[PDB]
């Protein structure tokens, strides 16, 4: 019930599927359980859009929870708006022995409206164990832009903190600035995952993911050997890329030569895993890619040697 | 580098011989080779390149079939580098070049001259098919076979060098 | 050997010693405090006997 | 697979696992609610041995398999071991019966151990004749004599304590006594401060190495 | 902001050139050196502080050094044979 | 790349 | 009979060493399991390779509580040349990070605000109510852990919820959480809370 | 001015991470250097000024005492 907070809505509910309205509706709590049967459901969308802005029009709705409700939007739908990945890294010392919820929701907020004075930051604390904030961005002059947000999932004591690459404006290094003080670190460097998937960043980051007879294959002592070297490099469950693993070349001929390799597949360990066997690769197929979770890092910065 | 004739045959075996990059194809080739019951004991045998490791106890190729991926280069270079290890003798009678992937002629970084042109500077029979397809390879295979038991001397009429001069 | 005539002496010393720290009443007054069977590092005629049957027997075989 | 495992418990020293006898005592019974959480009483025997200590265990385990969760836990725990070593453990051989973190304590405990015995055969083996050394498994006894001044001696104490909590506490204390010989002949407060001194001479080099340092200042003077 | 970097600066200029005269004075501590192992024992020095019981046991004590002459010697011998 | 970049 | 009793210890190892290994090649696996005083909930895997640079394979050294998973990344930057201590010394961090992980697990009812808890539950900060008489006044007690090897809490702040100082009973009270806290887990002590405060006595101003 | 903000305070984090590295050093070679010396050089040349707690020596004997017993039992 206010101006770029009920549009914000309206245009937030639309964006979800049918089948996830209940699902959506339920967390961020806005509609207490009298409410839901006041809405039906299941005959449209322009309905259910009208009906629901009327239930916090009447609620008296914020943008405090009003981005509340694009963030849970965001943690079913996190698999788009292609995700930063960056790294905290502390100097020498003992750990953060009091990383508040509140402290840090409110270390946040202060360093990122000293600067940007003009924005609506919203955390929702998830069961996993990582703050999903949400920073809808613009500069003094102007009014919070919900319309294009950045998503930060920091997960709470860890040093790493995916960001939702948006537009990477001159915020993106206040946003690591307020990320690295609000959460007691000391330096921020995004560690150059840049991947779709955040659940799949998860895994890559924090180390989580692998924890007839008459037919006479001549080259079957080969073909095992494939097999082998694939099953050594890749060796269960390979996790969805899915990202522009970018390979931007300075690199002689065998003076340099300059190309900008982009592996673009629907899951990329997986096809690379199903290339030697397939005959596209060789056995031994170069570190060059199997070791992108393994170096947690597939947009690399390292040189010839 | 193999010949046709260094070991003897079998009894009723006529022991063809895919060489192709990908695997996949072959292998589904090679069942479809034996899906029909045909009256010869087909000892199919499967490759990537013709240098072929050294294993004695290989049966006598009655048959080499240069399986072409058009849609790949590498299946044609590896081809040509599988070319060379090959007898004169040998591609008389007992080569083929399958051509796969062709008709759809738009994942074709071959043109299909150019396999013609190595199927006719060989001087063997060059069969087009598409091995992705079932219903294209069920009909495809039991020409190998029917080849393979004109080249292993099955039909009692036909040699491998009759073959060509009838392929030609 | 030395370490036996040694053994015999501590045999004696279980007759001599143990009379000794008998006689001395004061030093009973250690192990018997709450202060003592803590913090100072936390009838044996017939257990130096055991420590002399068992012991002498045990450092010939070595 | 069983060498890799006494390799395994080699390197990742749990002490060595030698005599292990798992039975299982199944209390699945209607007594207790049959209806309601399930529960078993296994009962396990594992005997091992240190470089020197030894150990034997009496493990007896109540798994409450509740209708959801199996909320493991302990009901039995009788520890047979070493006499003076574990009476400090044996505070917790009660408080795990009030586990796991005897494989953590006495993991550290025959650390411990290792750095008293091979540090004492290193000082009394490589010089001991102004040392006297009280040679035993538990006694920590170092003489000392210097003859420049006739009549002084010294012994030192490396005191082990052991915390409810598993963590080892290394006590070095200078538990100083000289004789009555020469007690005021020096007539300075070096004497007087000694204990609290020695807690900042360990700081200084090594703990080994503060102990032979002491040992080549105080009563290798005569020898030096 | 500059304000606590410039208070930052003064603290880091005075500890660079300051951490310069003790690393020149940590040479010194050295050069007298020359011719959680404490922190966790921080506390345990009460306990050496901790008379007519202290002279009793002193007369005792040289009785029971001769004693020691038989008992010690032979734990001294016992242990030893143990160790060896 | 030569994993450059 | 070598089948089965020299491969039981491996079944031995599991449910008492807390370091127990699989003997899987290239890296052994050390399936952490950890136990607060006597009962385990949970088992932490760690995967490693065998390899003179001694790297890490890909732990389940718990990265949602991730204190752990950067002493799975910083205690090797204290010691890991000897997996003899680091099996230690993680397993203190997993033992550890897991009591006070089931030192959360309790808290029921008697609480009424949210646990506002962090990871490895380092600050366990909880709005209870403790009322012994009915005058309510709740303490929000963040409980701070200097060490993340120590079960107990270090630094105990029993704080009362923004009142003044009340009578000599409700500070004898805050004094005797701090000692209470201090010393003995929140499972052995808010089980004798409700013991001692019997009948569940809410408050009127939380 | 909100860029010069961020590289400020990016000045100000690294100045803070400096400070308190620098501090952690101050103090540990404070602690070390003007005590160590002062309590070593003092008691290592005081025991040499020595040599060139009465009840201690009793608890060392008891303690010895009580070895006899628990290596006759071993």
């Amino acid at each position: 019930m206010d101006e770029t907070v009920a549009e914000f809505i309206k245009r937030t509910i639309l964006k979800i599927p049918m089948n996830e309205l209940t699902t959506i509706l339920k967390a961020w709590d806005f509609l207490s359980e009298n409410q839901l049967q006041t809405v039906n459901f299941r005959q449209r969308k322009e309905s259910v859009v009208q009906h629901l802005i009327h239930l916090c029009e009447e609620k008296r709705a914020s943008i405090s929870d009003a981005a509340l409700l694009d963030i849970i939007y965001m943690q079913f739908h996190q698999h788009q708006k292609v995700w930063d990945v960056f790294q905290m890294s502390k100097g020498p010392g003992e750990d953060v022995d009091l990383f508040d919820m509140k402290q840090f929701k409110n270390s946040f907020k202060k360093i990122l409206q000293r600067a940007l004075k003009n924005v609506t930051v919203s955390f929702r604390e998830t069961e996993e164990n990582a703050v999903w904030i949400r920073i809808a961005w613009g500069t003094q002059y102007t009014k919070p832009n919900q319309y294009k947000p950045t998503y930060v999932v920091y997960y709470s004591q860890t040093p790493y903190a995916f960001t939702s690459s948006s537009m990477l404006r001159r915020n993106t290094p206040l946003l690591g600035q307020a990320l690295t003080i609000a959460s007691k670190h000391h330096q921020i460097v995004k560690m150059d995952l840049r991947s779709r998937y955040l659940d799949s960043l998860k895994a890559i980051v924090f180390k989580q993911y692998n924890q007839d007879s008459r037919i006479i294959h001549e080259n079957i002592v080969e073909k095992e050997r494939v097999q082998r070297i694939t099953q050594e490099t890749f060796g269960d469950y390979p996790q969805p890329q899915l990202e522009f693993a970018q390979y931007k070349l300075e690199t002689k001929f065998k003076e340099p030569l300059r190309c900008l390799i982009k592996f673009s597949s629907p899951h990329l360990l997986e096809a690379l895993k199903s290339l030697a066997p397939a005959g596209i690769a060789d056995a031994p197929l170069s570190p060059l890619l199997t070791c992108i979770p393994n170096k947690r890092m597939n947009y690399f910065k390292i040189r010839d040697k | 580098v193999l010949r046709p004739l260094d070991k003897l045959p079998g009894l009723n075996t006529a022991t063809i011989l895919l060489v192709g990059t990908e695997d996949a194809l072959l292998q589904q080739l090679a069942d479809s080779m034996l899906k029909e019951d045909c009256a010869s004991e087909l000892k199919v045998h499967l490759a990537k390149s013709l240098p072929l490791p050294s294993s004695v106890n290989r049966p006598r190729i009655d048959l080499i079939v240069f399986v072409v991926n058009l849609h790949s280069k590498y299946s044609l270079q590896n081809t040509e580098e599988s070319l060379r290890h090959v007898d004169a003798s040998f591609f008389l009678g007992k080569v083929c070049f399958l051509a796969t992937g062709a008709g759809r002629e738009s994942h074709c970084s071959i043109h299909r001259h150019t396999v013609v042109k190595l199927a006719h500077t060989y001087q063997s029979p060059l069969l087009y098919c598409d091995l992705e397809v079932e219903g294209f390879r069920a009909t495809m295979a039991q020409r190998l076979v029917r080849v393979l038991q004109i080249c292993a001397g099955h039909v009692p009429g036909v040699s491998a060098l009759n073959l060509l001069s009838l392929l030609r | 050997d030395e370490f036996m005539m040694l053994l015999s002496k501590v045999e004696k010393l279980s007759e001599e010693i143990m009379e000794i720290m008998q006689n001395l009443s004061s030093i009973q007054a250690l192990e018997g405090s709450r202060e003592l069977e803590n913090l100072i590092g936390i009838f044996l005629k017939r257990e130096m006997q055991k420590t002399k049957e068992l012991m002498t027997k045990v450092n010939k075989q070595k | 697979h069983l060498e890799s495992e006494l390799s395994f418990l080699s390197t990742l020293t749990g002490i060595n696992i030698r005599n292990h006898s798992k039975q299982t005592e199944d209390l699945t019974s209607t007594e207790m609610t049959e209806k309601s959480i399930r529960k078993v009483l296994q009962r396990h025997r594992l005997s091992g041995n240190c470089h020197m200590v030894t150990f034997q265990l009496e493990f007896q385990i109540l798994e409450i398999q509740n209708k959801e969760r199996l909320s493991s836990a302990v009901t039995d725990l009788n520890i047979i071991m070493e006499p003076t070593e574990c009476s400090e453990l044996s505070e917790f051989v009660s408080r795990a019966e009030e586990l796991f973190m005897f494989f953590r304590s006495l993991h550290f405990f025959v650390e411990w151990f290792e750095y008293r015995k091979r540090t004492f055969k290193h000082l009394k083996e490589k010089y001991p004749d102004a040392v006297y050394l009280s040679e035993g498994p538990s006694s920590c006894s170092m003489g000392i004599r210097s003859a420049s001044r006739p009549g002084f001696e010294l012994v030192i104490v490396w005191r082990i304590q052991i915390d409810e909590d598993g963590k080892v506490f290394p006590k070095l204390d200078l538990l100083t006594k000289v004789p009555q010989r020469a007690l005021e002949l020096d007539k300075n407060r070096a004497i007087e401060t000694a204990p609290l001194s020695f807690r900042t001479l360990v700081g200084l080099l090594g703990i080994e190495a503060a102990l032979e340092s002491l040992i080549k200042s105080l009563c290798a003077e005569e020898n030096n | 902001i500059d304000k606590m970097v410039e208070t930052t600066e003064l603290m880091t200029g005075n500890i660079q050139s300051l951490k310069n005269k003790i690393q020149i004075l940590a040479s010194e501590v050295e050069e007298e050196e020359e011719r959680k192992t404490l922190k966790a024992p921080t506390l345990q020095k009460e306990i050496l502080a901790l008379q007519n019981a202290l002279l009793k046991d002193l007369d005792i004590l040289h009785n029971s050094s001769q004693m020691k002459s038989m008992s010690t010697f032979i734990e001294e011998a016992y242990k030893k044979l143990d160790a060896s | 790349e030569f994993i450059i970049d | 009979e070598e089948k089965l009793e020299n491969v039981k210890a491996i079944l031995q190892a599991y449910h008492f060493t807390g370091l127990s290994g699989k003997l899987t090649s290239r890296g052994v696996c050390v399936c952490i399991s950890t136990a607060f005083e006597g009962n385990l909930l949970d088992s932490y895997f760690v995967d490693l390779v065998i390899q003179k640079p001694l790297r890490i394979h890909h732990h389940s050294v718990p990265v949602f509580i991730p204190l752990e998973e950067i002493a799975a990344k910083y205690l090797q930057t204290n010691i890991q040349h000897f997996l003899f201590s680091l099996c230690e010394y993680l397993n203190a961090y997993s033992g550890r990070k897991y009591q006070a992980d089931r030192l959360q697990s309790d808290f029921a009812a008697l609480l009424t605000g949210p646990l506002q808890r962090n990871p490895l539950c380092n600050l366990l900060s909880f709005t209870y109510k403790l009322d012994p008489g009915g005058q309510s006044f709740p303490f929000c007690a963040r409980l701070l852990y200097k060490d993340l090897t120590a079960t107990l809490p270090t630094d105990v702040t029993v704080t009362c919820q923004g009142v003044e100082v009340l009578s000599t009973s409700w500070e004898e009270q805050r004094a005797s959480h701090e000692t209470l806290f201090c010393t003995k887990p929140l499972h052995q002590v808010f089980a004798s809370f409700t013991r001692k405060g019997e009948k569940l006595d809410m408050s009127l101003v939380s | 001015k909100k860029r010069q903000r961020m590289i400020e305070v990016q000045d100000e984090l690294l100045r803070l991470e400096p400070q308190l590295k620098q501090l952690q050093t101050k103090y540990d070679e404070l602690k070390e250097r003007k005590s160590s010396l002062r309590n070593a050089a003092y008691f290592l040349s005081n025991l040499k000024q020595l040599y060139q707690y009465d009840s201690s020596s009793l608890p060392a004997l008891l303690f010895k005492a009580r070895t006899l017993l628990g290596a006759e039992s071993h």
